[PDB]
């Protein structure tokens, strides 16, 4: 495997850098966008939640059976490209202005739009630069390394225009758009081994799938849930809230600089490692953060554990790559990734997030991630005897 | 949501100290950071002291920095403000307010706190 001269490393490298650029400006400064710019109800981020949520849960099923039918045709990133080339217009001219006239319509228009090119269109792509790494022989998470970067230099320039010009990012995004089509224009791209979607929907029917998902809904959604209100939890630790803010800020945009250096390596560590005990090794991590946030009490002491999540990230995103590919037949590794890690997660997700929010009202936060932490935390632990894979003792 | 209820506050005369309290009703109190904010008449709002959730930081207006002290007791989910060395400048509606984000989010009606110039140059 090389990586210098290696053609569509960098052409996909790149898009990596420019899609997750992209959504940088969509997803983590999402509630700032919608409460500070558009004013909008809580009452109704809820509503926006549930659109999302729904449309995604429709779509993610459907990316992953044609990312393996056209497996790396490449027909489907296409379609992705066009729609984020409309990534401005669609907040400035039509999400934002529906949403203030009516907010269920707007919501059915940017669940819609969302649900397609990020809470599924992300995946999606990862699915496909990961077949991609198998055949032009470079590893998955040098190039998917680019992502953290694109993600961190777009938060950047938000925070710094956040006072000047709002919309400028979105455009930019746009831009990215348009390089994405060029890097997809020059990457280079009777059979039984191929997919077949009678035999794809008999993956229900093995269990390892089972235990998989049980994985993704006891700890990975359980993780996402917790990291949807720790933005405030963060800024809690500060008496100022304007440095609160500043603070989250630059941890997020160096701790992602972090994230891309540990991923650089985290294929070697995770090749010598199970592609299991990859994924215990980031439960681990998983739950030290959201027990290790009940008990916080500093400012310091948060702003290590968000900087935890910096850790956990390479290992879950290698190391699910990694287990899919080698316990499950390889022709169906997006199916396998959009169904266990994404749809299921998305499913949980929604009865979570209102059992979840309904424990911040009821206890405080720390006895909230207390419950969680524990969720996380044992089934962590049941999968280290059910997922299917070498395990941690092999190693003493 | 969040209920809060200011107390305390009075008329006093120039250079003694005054304490008042903010009764947190409804959400946990411990899930929010606070702060206090005046407002004179014919002064624009301003924010006194800040503290979060556990009291580990707190920041002070360079205006009051050395005579204030912000408290607050989580497990009787009260905020407290005392005041020290008060002077007729400091006369004003004292505000118990809660943050969420970088916003306030949550008011109390207020406390009105009154100082002399009387006994003190
Ligand atoms: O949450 C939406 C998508 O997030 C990534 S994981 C996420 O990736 C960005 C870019 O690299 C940042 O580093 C974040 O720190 C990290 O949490 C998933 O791979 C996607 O499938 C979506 O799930
Ligand atoms: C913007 C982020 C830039 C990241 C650049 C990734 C550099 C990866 C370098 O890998 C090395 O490349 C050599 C030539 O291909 C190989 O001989 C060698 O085996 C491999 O170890
Ligand atoms: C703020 C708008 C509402 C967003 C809803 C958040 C659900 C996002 C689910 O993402 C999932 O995260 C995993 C990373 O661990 C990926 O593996 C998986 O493929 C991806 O589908
Ligand atoms: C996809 C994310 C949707 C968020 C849904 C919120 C569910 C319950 C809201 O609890 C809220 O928790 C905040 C902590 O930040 C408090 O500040 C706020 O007073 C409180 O009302
Ligand atoms: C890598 C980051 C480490 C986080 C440690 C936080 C240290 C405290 C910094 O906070 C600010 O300090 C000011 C005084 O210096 C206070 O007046 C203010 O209230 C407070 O908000």
């Amino acid at each position: 495997m090389y990586y210098l001269k290696n053609t569509n490393f960098w052409m996909f490298g790149l898009f990596f850098f420019f899609y997750f650029f992209i959504m940088g400006a969509y997803f983590p400064f999402f509630p700032i966008w919608l409460h500070d710019i558009n004013h909008i109800s809580k009452s109704d981020t809820w509503i926006i939640f549930a659109a999302i949520s729904l449309f995604s849960l429709l779509f993610q099923p459907l990316f992953g059976l044609l990312s393996d039918k056209l497996g790396l045709r490449k027909y489907l990133l296409w379609i992705i490209t066009g729609m984020l080339v409309m990534f401005a217009p669609f907040f400035i001219f039509i999400f934002g202005p529906l949403l203030q006239y009516n907010i269920l319509v707007g919501s059915i228009v940017g669940g819609i739009y969302l649900g397609f090119c990020f809470n599924a269109g992300a995946p999606a792509v990862e699915a496909f630069i990961e077949k991609v790494s198998r055949r032009s022989n470079f590893e998955f998470g040098r190039a998917r390394m680019f992502g953290c970067v694109g993600w961190a230099l777009c938060a950047s320039i938000v925070g710094i225009m956040f006072t000047i010009n709002n919309q400028f990012v979105f455009w930019l995004g746009s831009g990215c758009a348009l390089i994405l089509a060029v890097l997809l224009f020059f990457a280079k791209t009777a059979n039984h081994s191929a997919f077949s979607l009678k035999l794809a929907l008999e993956l229900f029917r093995q269990p390892k799938l089972w235990f998989l998902s049980l994985y993704v809904i006891g700890v990975s959604c359980t993780y996402d849930v917790f990291d949807q209100q720790f933005a405030n939890f963060f800024t809690s630790f500060f008496a100022t809230g304007e440095q609160g803010t500043r603070v989250f800020w630059y941890v997020t945009t160096m701790g992602e600089l972090l994230n891309a250096s540990i991923m650089f390596f985290a294929p070697l560590i995770i090749n010598r490692i199970g592609g299991k005990n990859a994924l215990l090794l980031a439960g681990t991590i998983m739950s030290v953060r959201i027990i290790g946030s009940s008990f916080a009490t500093s400012a310091l002491e948060v702003v290590i554990l968000k900087t935890l999540h910096m850790f956990e990230v390479p290992f879950l995103l290698v190391g699910c790559f990694k287990y899919i590919t080698s316990q499950f037949e390889v022709r169906f590794s997006a199916t396998i990734y959009l169904v266990c890690f994404c749809f299921f997660k998305q499913l949980a997700m929604i009865f979570m997030s209102v059992l979840a929010g309904n424990m911040y009202e009821s206890i405080g936060f720390q006895g909230a991630y207390l419950v969680l932490g524990l969720v996380a935390l044992g089934f962590t632990l049941i999968s280290v005897f059910t997922l299917s894979g070498p395990g941690p003792l092999s190693l003493l | 949501q969040v209920q809060l209820v200011e107390s305390g506050g009075g008329l006093v005369q120039a250079g003694d100290s005054l304490r008042l309290s903010c009764a947190a009703s409804g959400r946990p109190f411990s899930n929010y950071a606070m702060g206090w904010f005046r407002q004179a008449p014919g002064k624009e709002r301003e924010r006194v002291a800040s503290i979060n959730w556990s009291g580990t930081d707190t920041d002070y207006a360079d205006s009051v920095k050395g005579r204030f002290t912000i408290s607050r007791d989580n497990a009787k989910r009260t905020l407290y403000l005392q005041m020290n060395t008060l002077k007729p400048e400091d006369t004003a509606v004292y505000y118990c307010a809660a943050r969420v984000g970088v916003d306030y989010k949550y008011w109390g009606q207020g406390t009105q706190v009154t100082v002399s110039s009387h006994h003190h140059h």
